[PDB]
């Protein structure tokens, strides 16, 4: 149980607290990410990340987690830049569409493997949770 | 009624224009040449020129460490940034103690920040969007009890108004500088479409539709440097619940502070925000590390340092974290010597005595003065603060027999009641199992 | 509510007072400690006035003397709706919260803020519903006839109210409660209808009721926090709250204070068994005990004069001087027999236990020979031991059968002694074998 | 600003001739003839920069003057040179090892200079129009773009149609365009349409209407050090582990293919080393396993000019059992030479409150300063120092511009030095707490 | 040209079938560990057995680093060598047994070989051509999809599948530019646009990759070369996904985790399985350790756990220590600071100290490396310099020697520079009798 004062003086906005100006003026004005006023940051870090857009530190600064994990695109980006192709990357990437009896597939699909010859597809279940319960 | 909790009876310095203390005034007694020190070091503060310098009080346990802290911070006002801390309160188990110590640091410097607060408030009239699948604008229609008026809103605060789902009918609330778009409920008017609603009805507001107000905004350096480290990212406005992965403390990069550094001083030029060192008081010093320390000197030499005031009440002892370093109040020597000390003196009886009347007045008891001359003579015999903690024991039991004043015998019977630490010795050794 | 089957305390209603603050010999459950009683008492006045703040209090003496019982009486006798954080030693020792912080939300979690606010209730019993559905869902149509045991009437129902009605199914013969303004519906049951069961609500339909929340300032310092939600509460993973929003807090609640939407209830923080707090814990007791925003401590140990934790010097009851400035100290005393034997008649009638006399004798001599929690403890198993034998009242060799079965701290230190040479000792010497 | 008067803020670099010869009193800094020589060489092997890992030991008592140096050193650095100052206690972290810290202090010391070129065409958008074939696989687009003085048509690209819709502008937004990159931002809105919508909102800005040439073309230098390029290439989104510091154990590989690449990029032409200096402030207490760590990473090419500062004479070295000459190990002591400061005299402390009272604006009488050198001899350096600074507030309370020698008496009564409070707690042992917690309270007995 | 410490050994500098020479490959002296040194690198070679230990020993300022680096020199750079401090394994994210089994998988390299069939090249057409008989209730039902394609001096059109022109629409491959399709998976990529279609926009953000050489189908052998702890860290963590899971954990701080015996026994498995079809080579290297002393006694128990493996590379330990106690024990008297059950399982190199003539050697090679020039008679005050204090003393003290004699408008280093730079820098021994001497916290 919460009382109305709490959320009314506290939560939103009303003509007697300044809960939208200061969150203005925490997130946007004095944001340095800024390209408003910090253009050399925001073009310092688009030389150092080789992204084309330099209005997009201010949009991965200002959104939550979940949800720049779900609208994540994968854009081009430039090849004058110094983040380069890591090792292990490559590795990554030469096994997205490879088939099998190739050399470099086999040894980067050892969990599959081991998948489909313990015949883990056909186990059963052992454990069930005793509860089960909504948020409060 | 009131509350009052070992203080409040401390409103100053009490110090006249050319700095001189009186005796009895602003709830001090006593206590001349340490009052003006702090009034010398108010004045450096205020002169707000220099950074860095640093203040150790020392002296026996009760003896005014911490009320001339308090008073310090009263003369300086509201205004001016105030951070008390203790010396336990740096060890965290989230971060270093040196980024705890460097955000306390960063605590104490404050800006000031004029602002506008522009509102628009009442009953939807109209809901008008035009395009030209892309909406252009969208004409609100605003009234309340004095009237109406029509704006015109970009897609952006319309998206928000459909967010907040506004029909035709309902009281809004709209912030002009922000876009701010909050939904009260649907009016009065119609609160009889049907017998059974889940809406929540409330009246037409009674002043006009368009409102400014003239703020100012306090926001320390901190919070600047909290608002753009966020490790998880940017939060919503309004969010009850939290996000699920528990976003902890983080060791900033200085690159993060120079680039505040140079967005604040881009600002200050403009004539937009204005400046204001503070104090950083940390009192029993005493329970600080070596490594802490150690980084203490560093943190003293930078360029936006503010004045630290420090407090111990220890003699020769052995500094924490080191074995064979014998110093004066538990302060190592290379601190020291970028220190100044202000030395507090202890009291006598009638000072003792003072204090006691004075406090007794504060928390509205009645003493008679028999009773006062046995409450000063308990005080010097045990403590001071003995004394000023049996007053209210005191003025319980002559509440109980009906009366409102305190007698000799309701000493006598708290004396009886409770006990001090000397007392409580003596009962502790002539014992046999354990008390 | 409140399920508990029998604890150690569970006899003590609260400290037994006249009105002039004075000590029955019994009442309430608590007999003896006159002068501590007294104290407590005196101690409660304190916390019922609420005009002072950051009084600690000390409650020293020997194991087994009333302590963590005059913390009961007094927590009993606070009544409910003002806080009393009890908490040991050892708890606030946490692996993601420093000790500072774990202090600092033990002492917030003890001042309330009493919030009264109004609400309109529709509380009555569903005669009839009639709901007329299209095909496609478009449009729905509702009449409600709903009554109480004094009037009765028919409500038009818009369609969120049936979508609402349709969501948590309610039918004709229920008692259901309905919140115009959130739209939350709440089945009470089902009427005395024979053809739960609850009874049928009298009155108006429309009512309006006043609830008085009562918040603590820990509660409102997680909320306001933006990192983490109200879960924190009930989780417990708040994580190191910063000072800002703690201003902030303190700022807001002095604003509501001044204009008289709130008020403010202290309440006590009590810490059993103090000694085993660190050195850092005091020093910072020290100057959190001078906020406004502080309830009173009540701190409760058996130590004399040993070491104080963090340290390798000696001090009274495990506490630097300093620490014992700041506090004013309540002393307990050992008993005597009579008190003993009156302990022990309260104890047999709370665990419903039949007593011979001669038997409460036995008890009381060996109550004050050994100790007093050892014949409270020997009390329910004599009673097993007699209704192992089919009889109600326990007897003398009853006691003395579950005195030779079960042993105390000295028969088993003079055993232990006398054949050392099949124990481990300090050093890891034992000797398994029997013969040479 | 954003800079008050801090500690030595009147140092302005090392006072030194075109023959490495130090002035008396030059830039700031007074006396100390061996030492500025001394830094003045490590200051010439850190500009010819073909030298790397080297070890220099700033050795001498408290107040003489180590940091001093060191900040001169900085100061006659020059910018765009990375110069990496810590102090001892900083590398004990809770969620990065000692070695990784060290390693991070040691690669932000080094960075890489890169030039490069921008055609930039900033203005005021007018009119979009965009044309859609008939097929749809290829878009064209009429840019109207403006400045105060002129505007122009430009043609645009598919590419430039996708990321003119992301961000979307309103025909009378600030928008700015790279032609050899192709970069676009959104600066914000023009001040011409500010009074058109009636309300902002929360993503937007006001910029002003930009003048002069629309086609500019501007030559920009970067400097990147190589723990930038370790935390970006380590993750997706680096940047925010720049700003944050949560890397947290960057691993081996990545560090090897980093040096690999950077030779590449050195012997290819694109970019340039930089090498700089790293500053450890009171180095006597590291742990062991640090200096071990030290001394085998001060051996690679990649390795910066460590100036290390201590003031402890023979005493112990944390993590082990036994003393050492400044708390430094032998074995860390064989690689490193050693700059030794002296003690000052009563010239040079005058000249020193002399040129700290000009600095912060404090007008002094001539036997003032006399006394303030008296007790800078008695006493140490900086109790005189900050008894100029209390000793101005005396002075502007008796409504008097200058410092007199009532003044200096009267901040010297009220405020204590070391010596005065060791006894005072001597001669009143029984008020204060001692080592094994007893004090009198009471003033009775 | 950056010199730092070293670089001025090129190898061991033995000759073959036989022993060191006096002076060669920048090495002054150290006759016998050198030629067990070269011993050593020729049983790495040999390529057989695994979990050997060296241990070498000696006083400070020896060349215990440089005999390892020259190992490492003489081995070559397709042999995996890992250096290391014993104060590195003492991480704040994982255990330190689970750096030591990281550090010891890293020196151990696979080199593998594999055949790319490819065509790549500018596309000229792209017809989805229809089929004959399209069904009902669908709509362009495709039969196959001809693509042309063109490079430098070769055009050739091809036929392919119907399900590759999904791909051809999900990367957004238009005309004119050039695209990249491997044989057996399909999976057209689009490297870029060609430099003939670069000037008809004024704006555009694409790269102009210009035309690719050579004809439009060329089989290619490739050859990579990675190592074990690759192969474990990349089938630890998992592959691009479309689970939140995948995608959150890319985007958050990457923490180590404890890798477990199940994953490198199965890459072991198929690491063996592919090595006996005759296509992967597999090459053992060196872990090299700098100061073994910092370990303590659990690092040393792990160690020799660890060191009877199957797989164990070729361990280099380096200490300088006497009679010392082991780390984490308070009563265990050692040499070298390691403890007796490593210690009978290692072989231990002596290292000798130099003498007058070695050290003027040593600093005529570290002046001739520097690019200096050194007169002979403070050649030999140098050297004498080096005999009173130290070598590293008289090593480090030529870089002032030159910017002094630099600042005096002469490229010839002379007595009065080394007495400049003798009375400017300070040696150990000096500075301890300076803070012996004095009183006043020096
Ligand atoms: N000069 C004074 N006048 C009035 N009250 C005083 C004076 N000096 C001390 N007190 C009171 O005595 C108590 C001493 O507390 P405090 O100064 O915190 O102890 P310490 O000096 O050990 O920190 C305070 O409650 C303060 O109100
Ligand atoms: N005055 C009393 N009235 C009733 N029971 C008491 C009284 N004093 C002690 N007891 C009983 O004695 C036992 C010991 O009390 P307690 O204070 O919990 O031990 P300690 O003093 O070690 O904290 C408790 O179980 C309590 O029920
Ligand atoms: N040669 C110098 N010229 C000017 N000021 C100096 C000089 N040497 C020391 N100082 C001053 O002395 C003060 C303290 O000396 P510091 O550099 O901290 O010595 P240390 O680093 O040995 O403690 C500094 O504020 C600095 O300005
Ligand atoms: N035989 C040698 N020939 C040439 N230079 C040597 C020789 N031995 C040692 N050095 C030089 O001595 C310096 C320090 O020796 P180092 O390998 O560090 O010994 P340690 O590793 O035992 O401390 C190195 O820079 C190296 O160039």
């Amino acid at each position: 149980s919460l009382p109305r004062l709490i959320y009314e003086d506290l939560i939103l906005p009303n003509y007697n607290n300044d809960v939208d100006i200061a969150n203005k003026l925490k997130n946007v004005k004095f944001n340095i990410f800024n390209p408003s006023t910090n253009y050399e940051l925001c073009l310092f870090l688009s030389k150092l990340t080789g992204e084309p857009s330099l209005n997009e530190f201010f949009r991965v600064s200002t959104t939550p987690l979940l949800k720049r994990v779900i609208e994540r695109t994968n854009g081009p980006k430039n090849t004058d830049s110094l983040s380069f192709k890591t090792i292990t990357q490559e590795l990554l990437e030469v096994t997205r569409n490879a088939p099998s009896e190739g050399v470099m597939a086999s040894l980067l699909n050892v969990e599959k493997h081991a998948y489909e010859r313990e015949y883990l597809n056909c186990i059963q279940r052992g454990y069930h949770p005793n509860v089960s319960a909504p948020p409060v | 009624v009131t509350r009052t909790a070992a203080h409040t009876h401390i409103k100053g310095l009490g110090l006249d224009e050319s700095g001189v203390a009186k005796r009895v005034e602003g709830g001090f007694v006593g206590q001349i040449e340490a009052r003006e020190a702090c009034g010398v070091i108010v004045d450096l503060i205020k002169a707000k020129k220099m950074s860095g310098r640093a203040i150790l009080l020392a002296g026996g346990p009760s003896t005014g460490k911490t009320a001339l802290a308090l008073a310090i911070s009263q003369e300086l006002g509201p205004k001016v940034p105030f951070c008390p801390l203790v010396g336990s309160e740096l060890y965290s188990v989230e971060v270093k103690k040196t980024e705890t110590l460097m955000e306390n640091f960063r605590r104490a410097i404050g800006l000031r920040i004029k602002e506008t607060k522009e509102v628009y408030e009442g009953e939807v009239t109209e809901l008008t969007p035009e395009d030209a699948k892309t909406i252009s604008h969208v004409i609100v229609g605003l009234k309340s009890a004095k009237g109406t008026k029509t704006l015109r809103l970009d897609p952006t605060i319309y998206e928000s108004i459909q967010r907040e789902k506004v029909s035709i009918g309902d009281v809004i609330y709209i912030e002009a500088n922000t876009g701010a778009v909050k939904r009260v409920g649907r009016s009065d008017a119609y609160a009889t479409e049907f017998d059974l609603e889940t809406e929540e009805y409330v009246p037409l507001p009674k002043g006009e539709v368009h409102k400014k107000k003239e703020i100012v905004q306090d926001v320390t350096l901190h919070d600047l440097d909290v608002a753009n480290a966020r490790p998880q990212g940017g939060q919503d406005v309004i969010s009850m619940m939290g996000q699920l992965l528990k976003p902890k403390k983080t060791e900033i990069t200085e690159k993060l502070r120079q680039e505040v550094n140079k967005v604040v001083a881009k600002y200050i030029d403009q004539g937009v925000a204005e400046l204001i060192p503070g104090v950083l008081f940390i009192d029993e010093v005493n329970m600080l590390d070596i490594e802490i320390f150690t980084y203490l000197n560093k943190a003293l030499e930078s360029n936006i340092a503010p004045v630290v005031v420090l407090a111990s009440n220890r003699g020769m002892t052995t500094v924490r974290g080191t074995e064979d370093v014998i110093s004066p109040h538990g302060v190592p020597p290379d601190l020291i010597d970028r220190l100044l000390i202000v030395r507090t003196l202890p009291y006598d009886k009638d000072e003792i005595r003072t204090i006691i009347e004075r406090r007794a007045t504060v928390e509205r008891l009645q003493v008679e003065s028999s009773a006062l001359d046995l409450l000063a003579t308990m005080g010097t015999e045990t403590s001071l603060r003995y004394a000023l903690q049996l007053l209210a024991p005191c003025g319980i039991l002559a509440q109980t027999s009906n009366r409102k004043e305190i007698v000799v015998n309701d000493v006598n019977e708290a004396k009886l009641l409770f006990l001090d630490a000397k007392r409580s010795t003596k009962i502790l050794e002539t014992s046999a199992n354990y008390l | 509510k409140s399920l508990s089957l029998i604890a150690a305390h569970s006899h003590i209603t609260g400290l037994g007072l006249d009105e002039n603050l004075q000590p029955r010999p019994t009442s309430e459950g608590m007999v003896g400690q006159l002068q501590a009683r007294r104290a407590a008492g005196v101690i409660l006045k304190m916390v019922q006035n609420g005009t002072i703040a950051g009084r600690a209090v000390l409650v020293a003496g020997p194991p087994s003397t009333g302590k963590t019982a005059l913390a009961m009486g007094v927590s009993q006798s606070l009544g409910k709706d003002v806080p009393f954080t009890a908490i040991a030693g050892s708890e606030i020792f946490s692996l993601e919260l420093s000790k500072t912080e774990a202090l600092t939300q033990a002492f917030r979690k003890s001042i309330g803020i009493k919030i009264k606010e109004e609400t309109e209730l529709i509380e009555g019993e569903v005669v009839e519903i009639q709901i007329d559905r299209s095909i496609t869902g478009g449009h729905k149509q509702g009449k409600l006839t709903i009554k109480t045991t004094d009037m009765e009437t028919i409500y038009e129902l818009g369609n969120k109210m049936i979508d609402g009605l349709t969501k948590e199914k309610v039918l004709a013969g229920d008692v259901i409660s309905i919140d115009k303004a959130s739209g939350k519906i709440t089945k009470l049951g089902r009427s005395f209808a024979r053809s739960r069961f609850v009874q049928c609500p009298e009155g108006e339909l429309q009512k309006r009721k006043t609830v008085v929340h009562t918040v603590s300032l820990h509660e409102i310092d997680v909320i306001n926090s933006r990192t983490q939600g109200f879960l924190a509460l009930f989780t417990g993973d708040t994580g190191e709250i910063r000072s800002e929003v703690r201003d902030q807090i303190n700022t807001k609640v002095a604003e509501w204070k001044e204009e008289g939407k709130a008020e403010i209830v202290p309440g006590v923080l009590f810490i059993d068994e103090v000694h085993m707090l660190d050195i850092e814990c005091f020093s910072f007791i020290n100057r959190a005990l001078e906020d406004e925003f502080a309830p009173i401590v009540m701190m409760a140990t058996n130590r004399g004069v040993s070491k104080t934790r963090g340290t390798n010097y000696k001090s009274p009851h495990g506490l630097p001087l300093d620490l014992l400035d700041r506090s004013i100290i309540i002393t307990t005393k050992s008993y005597n027999e009579q008190e003993i034997k009156t302990i022990l008649s309260i104890r047999a009638q709370e665990e419903e236990v039949e007593l011979s006399s001669d038997a409460l004798d036995l008890l009381t001599k060996t109550g004050v020979e050994t100790s007093l929690r050892y014949s409270s403890n020997l009390i329910s198993v004599a009673q097993q031991i007699a209704m192992k034998r089919k009889n109600n009242t326990v007897e003398v060799e009853d006691v003395k059968r579950a005195y030779l079965l079960f042993l105390d701290s000295a028969r088993s230190v003079k055993y232990v002694q006398e054949n050392e040479s099949q124990y481990i000792d300090d050093q890891g010497n034992v000797q398994i074998s029997i013969a040479k």
